[PDB]
C-alpha cells in the first residue's frame, strides 16, 4: 500500500513513504511503523514525509509531513506540506519511482492528463 | 422530472398551439373550453386510436402565468405530450422574472413608449410613483392578469424593467426596441457582473444530460435522473469553490444504484449482508467478476460491469470517507478535474443501460 | 473610494489631464510600465500623481507620494469619474440565436486593427469558446458560441478586445442597439455565494470550534455553503448534505482515534457500538474511561451519521425506491443538527 | 425492518409492507418473500404496496408497488405511487401503525416536524 523511497538515518526526514495506489497510506500506519523500525532504529524520532498522489491525485494536500516519536507514528501532528518546500531531490526520486512502476499508476486515481502533467 | 407549475406561457397562443400539436400528432380533438367555474382556465380532450381519452386543465394564475395538469385524464401518459407540447413553447434560459436595466434614457423618449404600448385593447399604464428622482409606472393587462413594473432612474438615464416576460414585458421591450433603435434587446438573455455564478435552470441542465445520455436517456430511472440533473445545476453554473467533491456525488452514487440494478437483471441481486465483495475480485488492480458469474454472460457485459465496479469502488474509497489524519483525506480543488470524472462517470452509466 | 485597476481606457489617457489648468508630460519613471505626472498646483509647489499600467488592461493611481502629492487626488478623482460607475468591473454578456459561421466572421472582422488579434482555444462539441486577444493594450476577451443552443457569451472587462469585438458585432450582425443594456438577469435570485461570506457564516455557526476545524473540513463546508445560502431551487437536495456527512465521518474518526479508539477499515465504528434501540452507544468497555459529555457527544455523532448516511451515501437495487430530499428547508434542518454535532465534537 | 401492515387488501393489492425504521426493506425483499408466502398462499401473484416513510422521509417517493409473480418480489417492476391515488384506509391503518409504534419513527430518518407533519 506504500513503498519507502527514501531513508535518512541521520537527517531531517528520517523516511518518505510513497502510496502505491488509490489507498491511503496513512489507514495503514501500524503497518509502516514495523517496516521503519526494520529499515532504521527500533524506536526512532524524526519527520515522516508522505507523498499521496496515487491516493490523493495531484492536490495541494498531497505531500503531508507527521512526527515519530520512539518508533510510533503521531497521528495528531500532521501538517500539509506544499510541493514548493519539499526538496527538490525527494522530488525527482519520487518521480522516477513512478516511472519505474506503471501499475502504480494504473491502480491510482490519476486521470490520462494528470498522469502526463506529472510526468513532464 | 419536469415543472409544469406557473409557467410563462403566452396565454393568446394556448388555443392555438394546443390545436396545431393535435393537428400534427394527428391524434382527435374531443373538447375544448373553459373549465366549468371556481377556476379561471381551459380544458383539453383528445385521443389516440385505441387508447384512453386524454384531458389536460390548463389553469390561468393571477401571476399571468399558466398552471397545466396532465395527471387528471383517463390517460395521463398521452395527456403529458400536450402538456411537455406547451412546455417547450418557453425558452428555457430566459428568466421566469426579469430584472433588465437599459442606459442612456430620459422621460421624454420612455413616457412615448409606455403610451403607445397602452394603445392596445387589454394593456394600460399607470404612474405608480413620482419620487423626482426615479419616476416608477406600472403596466397591467386585463386579458392576461400579468403586469410590469417601469423604473427609470432620471439623474442616472438609467430605465429598469422587472416583472414575468409574459404580455406588456413583451408590446414595450419590442415598442421600446422599435422606437429607439435598439435592435438587439430581443436577443440579449444575459449581462451581469462576471464573477457572479447562478445555478443553471433544470431544464437547461436536463437538456445537456440528454445530450450527455443520447440513447441512454429514454432509461434514466427518475431519481438517477433527479440526482444528475442536480448536480448539473450546480457543474454548470462554473462556481468558485474550495472543493468540488460534492460536485461528483451524483454520479457515484447514481452508479451504485444503475450498477445494482443491472447486477439483479442479470441473476446478480446486490443485496446488504452480502455486498459487491460476493461478485467480484480483485487480482492486482482492476475489480473483475467471479468465474461462476462471467461464464453466463458474454465479454462486453463482464467488461461493463467490472469497468463501472472498479471505477465506483476506487473514487467513493475516498471521495465518500475522511482519514482519521484528517488532512490527508482525498480533495479536488480543480473544476477541470471535477469535468473529467464526470464525463467518464457518464460514460459508464451511458453503457450501464445500454449495453 | 478604492483607485486600484480601474477600468481606464487604453488611449486618451495623455489627453485626459488638459482640463484642469493645461503643465508637464511624461511616462513612469524607470521599470514602472505606466505614466507620472508632474505639473504646477495652484498659487502652489509641483505636484506629481503616478498611474501605472497594469499586466491586464486595468489602471492604478497612486497619489500618496509625497512633496505637494495631494494635489495627485484631483487627478485621482477625475480618474474615477471618467468611466461610467454602474458598469461591472468585468463583465459577462451571453446572447441568443448564433452559429459559428456567424461568428467567425466578427472575429476575423475584428481581428485587422491596430495591434488586435485573436487566438482559438478548445474546439469541443458541447460548446466552442475563442480568445481575442491585443498586442498594444494588453487585453483578452474570451468568447464562447455554445454549439447546442446556438448561445454567445462574451466575457472579460470593458477594454479594446472587448469593445471593438462588441462593436463588431453591433455592425455586422444589426445588433446596434446592444450598447444600451447594462443589465439582465433573473429577479429576485440570489448568486451563488462568495467564500467568505460562506465562510463567515460558518464562524458564526461553529462557535468555539471555527479555530479547530481541520482545513480539508473547513474546505467542505465552505463548498457547501456557497451553494446552500444561494437558496437553489433543485429537483434533489441529497448532495447539499454531503459536505456535514463526510466531515462528521473525519472528525468522528480523529476524535475516536485520539480518545484510544483507532477506527480501522476492516473493523469499522461498529466495534464500539451497540444498539438496543434506536440510537448508537458506546459500548462499557470504552465508555468506562470517558466524562459523560464525551460519551453523549461521540454515541449521538454515530448515530446520526449512520442513520443518515445509510441511504444518502447509497441507493437499492430499485433505484427509484432510494432515499431522496426534494425540499430545502428538510435539507436545511439535517444541515444545522449537522453543524452542532461537528462543533461539539471539536469543542467537548 | 419491515412490517406487514395488510394481507389481501383489495384482488389485486395482495399485501402492504411498511419499513419500521431508516432501513430499506426493499433491500431484504426474500424475507418479505417468505412471509408473504407463509401469510399467503405459497406463490402469490399480484401487487405489493410498498410505504418507506421511516427510510424515505414524507418524499414523493414514498409509496412504491412492486408486482409480484409466482411468490417473488419483481424488483424492476416499482412504480412510485403518488398518496393522493392510495386508499384511504390503506392510509388511516399506516397512520395508526405509527401511532401505536413511536419506535418505527424513532428509528427513522424524520424530523420531529416531519414527526408532527404526516401525523395531523
Amino acid at each position: 500500500m506504500f513503498e519507502i523511497t527514501g531513508i535518512n538515518v541521520s537527517g531531517a526526514l528520517k523516511a518518505v513513504v510513497m502510496a502505491t495506489g488509490f489507498e491511503n497510506p496513512l489507514s495503514s500506519v501500524n503497518e509502516i511503523e514495523t517496516k521503519l523500525s526494520a529499515l532504521l532504529g527500533s524506536e526512532t524520532t524524526g519527520e515522516i514525509l508522505f507523498d499521496l498522489l496515487c491516493a490523493n491525485g495531484p492536490e495541494w494536500n498531497r505531500f503531508v509531513t507527521l512526527e515519530m516519536k520512539y518508533g510510533r507514528i503521531m497521528l495528531d501532528t500532521a501538517k500539509i506540506i506544499d510541493e514548493q518546500d519539499v526538496p527538490t531531490h525527494i522530488l525527482s526520486k519520487l518521480t522516477f519511482t513512478l516511472r519505474n512502476h506503471p501499475e502504480y499508476l494504473e491502480a491510482s486515481v490519476l486521470s490520462p492528463d494528470d498522469v502526463r502533467q506529472v510526468l513532464s | 422530472i419536469r415543472s409544469y407549475k406557473n409557467l410563462n406561457l403566452v396565454r393568446a397562443n394556448i388555443e392555438t398551439e394546443s390545436r396545431q400539436f393535435i393537428e400534427n400528432k394527428n391524434y382527435s380533438i374531443q373538447s375544448i373550453g373553459p373549465m366549468p367555474g371556481s377556476r379561471a382556465g381551459l380544458r383539453v380532450v383528445f385521443t389516440r386510436p385505441g387508447v384512453n381519452l386524454a384531458t389536460v386543465d390548463i389553469f390561468y394564475n393571477g401571476d399571468g402565468s399558466t398552471t397545466i395538469q396532465y395527471l387528471t385524464g383517463a390517460n395521463r401518459s398521452l395527456g403529458q405530450e400536450l402538456a411537455d407540447h406547451l412546455f417547450e413553447t418557453i425558452n428555457p434560459a430566459e428568466f421566469e422574472q426579469v430584472n433588465m436595466v437599459l442606459q442612456g434614457f430620459v422621460e421624454t423618449s420612455v413616457l412615448p413608449v409606455l403610451e403607445l404600448s397602452a394603445d392596445e385593447s387589454h394593456i394600460e399604464f399607470r404612474e405608480h410613483s413620482r419620487n423626482a428622482h426615479t419616476v416608477v409606472w406600472k403596466i397591467i393587462s386585463t386579458s392576461y392578469q400579468d403586469e410590469l413594473t417601469v423604473s427609470l432612474h432620471i439623474t442616472t438615464g438609467k430605465l429598469q424593467i422587472q416583472g414575468r416576460p409574459l404580455s406588456c414585458y413583451r408590446v414595450f421591450t419590442f415598442n421600446l426596441a422599435a422606437l429607439l433603435d435598439l435592435q438587439g434587446l430581443e436577443k440579449v438573455l444575459i449581462r451581469q457582473e462576471d464573477g457572479k455564478a447562478n445555478i443553471v435552470q433544470q431544464e437547461v441542465a436536463r437538456t445537456y444530460l440528454q445530450t450527455v445520455m443520447a440513447d441512454a436517456y429514454p432509461h434514466l430511472h427518475v431519481t438517477a435522473e433527479k440526482l444528475l440533473v442536480s448536480g448539473l445545476c450546480v457543474k454548470l453554473a462554473a462556481p468558485d469553490l474550495p472543493d468540488y467533491c460534492m460536485l461528483l456525488y451524483p454520479e457515484l452514487r447514481t452508479i451504485e444504484g444503475v450498477l445494482k440494478s443491472k447486477m439483479s437483471g442479470l441473476g446478480m441481486p446486490v443485496q446488504q449482508p452480502a455486498g459487491f465483495g460476493t461478485y467480484f475480485d480483485k487480482p492486482a488492480a482492476h475489480y473483475i467478476l467471479k468465474p461462476q458469474f462471467a461464464a453466463t454472460l458474454r465479454p462486453e457485459q463482464i467488461n461493463i460491469i467490472s469497468t463501472a465496479y472498479t471505477f465506483f469502488n476506487v473514487e467513493r474509497h475516498s471521495l465518500f470517507h475522511m482519514e482519521t489524519v484528517v488532512d490527508a483525506s482525498r480533495m479536488i480543488s480543480d473544476m477541470a478535474r471535477l469535468m473529467g470524472k464526470a464525463t467518464r462517470a457518464w460514460g459508464i452509466i451511458k453503457d450501464l443501460y445500454i449495453v
